[PDB]
């Protein structure tokens, strides 16, 4: 049960950082321009 | 992209769009003709 | 139907507020208002707000 | 290695709050 | 234990039936008999949860009981009673096709139902529940006809063939909720009278209010309020402000978008 | 749910079909929470249940990273909806939105 | 900045009109005179015709807008 | 199949107990599909489980924990499923616990590492029910040799008996040793 919990957890956190990162190339994009 | 086949299809003027031409009557040559003749 | 439907629906429109007349039932007719000018109220700035929106 | 995921989590925390904002002001001054 | 419950069931049911269908003034006895039978009705599965597969006496037992149980409040004029009992016949009615034979008492009940939502003024779910009806159902069965008519002249206005509805009435159980549904619509049409007719008189008032005794019709004007006529006349004709501050935010809203670029 | 679609029973994909949504809610997978709900609105309509698929929009949470055909029949689902219900403002909106965003070269 | 301004002119008079009504400043004829012009020359804008007036000028520019 | 809750939800309120724990009963039954339904009537559902004669407290407090589950609010939820007592099962494997004792964990670490910020005098008194699952679970975890995962949520909820408890009980103990010395060294943060 605590691994599906982790796993879920972990998969939730791995989402935001994709998003974030996305988001952040993005700024960096502009920020560089 | 998806075709949409979850609903059925039935098999099957470049100037302003009105809603005025639709209507429904006689050409004016008739309609006239009929109020001179009850006139 | 009978003219007295057609009473009460004028009365329930104009009620309703999709006309703004009144109803001279001693002479059994509808006078309808002046349509106050619209440009000089508030309604065009709401249609170019919904549309600069 | 789930709390290696844990380390993930503030990676992600890094990612996000330190490098967003720093984002944002930096091209706020480079307009200026 | 399953058997001899069923058939004590079956027992208190046609004791009421026959108590119910041929004794006209039949009255509370028939609700302390409903809440033992529906206590007893607790067992035989009553309402099946799908994959049951009882096939079994469940339809009389539940479905006659909640029928004359929703009967028996028109009858009470209890509200509240009405739409577990109608609820629950929803539930064995629209759920269990096939299985079943479907009861010519059906369409008349679920009549009723529209009926008492029209009453408590649930358009929405009025117009929910009547797309349940088949489409021929709604288009030519008088039960489902004449709520839905009595709908269209409601929001047409046709308040005098709503009043006729009054005679019309299909089933006579109809007339509980359809007094409250013409007090209310009193209530709209003198709304009608208010906003519009500048002027209106008392005697042709009376028939456009369609109430039939000047006393009545006095005090219905004491009711909200009117000027009683000091020519036979009630004259309740009582009919700038820029709103600076909303169009400044809306002008300041304007701004921001153009500004946060 | 097509394949159900044509065995005529789609209240037996009801169970299966919801608690999968129910399971695509939990675990953040926009495509199939959208398909999913989707797919339960079409079933809902189909068997003209149209306040159940009422409190399943009003308490359900459509995801905004969806494709443009979800969108499409989501919104077209929506909009029938609200036009029962008597919200002839957001049928109008929902429908319109559905139209735009379905493919304009077929469907 | 223009109505924070406004509002300090307002309170400066409003000090000055508390100070002269409880007794610390002698009644100044000149100022009652310029306040008193003042507020009669602050304009009424439910008039009804320069609502029609402040509408349609508001219609022609956001028009424009 | 089964078209509405109405009916149920309907019996849910009857003066009757014996009616309405057969409808909660069928609730229970039905809740996957009509979880709306029930989610529109949690009022009379609530006070039912508030009323303390009733003596099905703790199914009905299942019963709108699912709910609020399939709602997805995930506090009222975990409440209603810690009223339940000890009626829910952990062992049996379903999405719903699993998500439930995640919600649980998570709630209890966020308040613990709040209660151990704060002074020694008074914090927000646990639910010894909270901590009672939350021991469950970890027994659960001890069982199922994953004493990594076990030290993970011990040095998450603050729970230095337990980590030292699992360390101790582990099957290498040199080598639970250097994780947590190296995991506290990289993470641990407060002072």
């Amino acid at each position: 049960g605590l691994r599906q919990y982790y796993l879920s957890k972990i998969e939730e956190l791995q989402l935001i950082v994709n998003d974030k990162s996305q988001n952040l190339r993005r700024l960096q994009a502009q920020r560089n321009e | 992209d998806d075709e949409f086949e979850e609903f059925p299809a039935e098999d099957w003027h470049v100037w302003e769009d009105n809603w005025d031409d639709d209507n429904v009557e006689d050409d004016f040559s008739n309609q006239l003709r009929a109020e001179l003749e009850k006139h | 139907d009978s003219p007295e439907d057609a009473e009460f629906i004028v009365a329930k429109a104009i009620r309703d507020g999709v006309i703004e007349a009144s109803i001279n039932h001693e002479k059994g007719y509808v006078q309808s208002k002046e349509m106050i000018d619209i440009y000089s109220t508030r309604e065009p700035q709401l249609a170019f707000h919904q549309r600069i929106s | 290695d789930l709390y290696s995921r844990y380390k993930k989590l503030q990676q992600e925390l890094e990612f996000l709050e330190v490098q967003e904002e720093y984002i944002k002001d930096e091209q706020k001054n480079l307009k200026k | 234990t399953s058997g001899a419950v069923l058939q004590a069931a079956t027992g208190m049911y046609e004791q009421l039936k026959g108590e119910w269908n041929r004794k006209s003034p039949n009255l509370s006895k028939c609700g302390e008999e409903l809440g033992r039978l529906k206590l007893v009705l607790l067992e035989l599965n009553f309402l099946p949860t799908t994959g049951t597969k009882l096939t079994k006496q469940q339809l009389i037992l539940a479905r006659d009981i909640l029928e004359i149980g929703a009967q028996w409040s028109i009858l009470r004029k209890d509200i509240p009673s009405f739409e577990r009992y109608m609820a629950q016949l929803k539930c064995y009615y629209f759920d269990y096709k096939e299985q079943l034979p479907e009861s010519a008492y059906m369409h008349q009940l679920l009549g009723l139902n529209l009926l008492f939502l029209l009453s408590q003024n649930r358009v929405a779910e009025f117009h929910t529940e009547l797309e349940r009806l088949p489409a021929k159902d709604i288009q030519t069965n008088v039960y489902i006809k004449h709520p839905v008519s009595l709908e269209q002249y409601l929001m047409e206005g046709s308040y005098n063939k709503v009043f006729l509805a009054k005679g019309n009435i299909p089933a006579e159980s109809y007339t509980f909720f359809i007094d409250i549904l013409l007090d209310t619509i009193r209530d709209e049409i003198a709304g009608c009278i208010e906003k519009a007719y500048e002027k209106i008189l008392f005697t042709e008032a009376t028939r456009i209010l369609f109430f039939n005794t000047p006393k009545k019709m006095t005090d219905y004007a004491k009711k909200r309020g009117w000027v009683l006529g000091p020519n036979n006349y009630y004259s309740f004709a009582s009919q700038t402000t820029i709103p600076s501050t909303e169009l400044a935010k809306q002008v300041i809203e304007y701004a921001r978008q153009l500004e946060m670029i | 749910a097509r394949v159900y679609e044509f065995l005529d029973k789609l209240d037996v994909v009801r169970s299966f079909l919801h608690a999968r949504l129910r399971t695509a809610t939990l675990r953040h997978d926009a495509d199939g929470q959208a398909t999913l709900l989707n797919l339960l609105l079409r079933n809902y309509l189909h068997y003209s249940l149209y306040d159940q698929a009422e409190k399943l929009v009003s308490k359900s949470v459509f995801p905004e990273q969806a494709n443009n055909n979800e969108w499409a029949r989501y919104l077209y689902y929506t909009g029938r909806i609200k036009a029962i219900q008597l919200e002839y403002s957001e049928a109008r909106r929902t429908m319109t939105n559905a139209l735009r965003k379905a493919p304009q070269h077929t469907a | 900045h223009g109505l924070k301004g406004l509002n300090s002119k307002l309170l400066d008079i409003r000090s000055y009109l508390e100070k002269v009504a409880t007794g610390k400043l002698p009644i100044n004829h000149q100022i009652i005179y310029q306040l008193q012009d003042v507020f009669n020359l602050l304009p009424d804008v439910s008039l009804q015709e320069f609502v029609k007036a402040f509408y349609l000028k508001t219609n022609d520019q956001m028009v424009v807008v | 199949m089964i078209t509405s809750a109405a009916g149920i939800i309907s019996l849910l309120d009857e003066d009757e107990p014996q009616l309405k724990e057969f409808a909660l009963h069928k609730l229970n039954a039905v809740v996957n599909d009509f979880w709306a339904e029930i989610s529109e009537s949690v009022d009379k559902i609530e006070v039912l489980y508030e009323d303390e004669g009733f003596r099905s407290r703790q199914f009905a407090a299942l019963v709108a924990s699912k709910v609020f589950y399939h709602l997805g609010a995930f506090e009222e939820s975990l409440n209603y499923a810690l009223g339940a007592g000890d009626l829910f099962n952990v062992n049996d494997n379903s999405e719903y616990v699993e998500t439930i004792i995640a919600k649980c964990i998570d709630h209890y670490t966020k308040q613990c590492v709040e209660n151990a910020d704060l002074p020694e005098g008074e914090k927000k008194p646990i639910d010894q029910r909270l901590e009672g699952i939350v021991n469950k679970m970890f027994q659960r975890c001890l069982d199922d040799h994953k004493y990594k995962q076990a030290i993970g949520i011990a040095l998450e909820t603050r729970r230095l008996d337990v980590f030292e408890k699992t360390i101790l009980e582990s099957n290498d103990v040199p080598g639970m040793l250097a994780y947590s010395l190296k995991l506290c060294m990289s993470l641990m943060q407060n002072k």
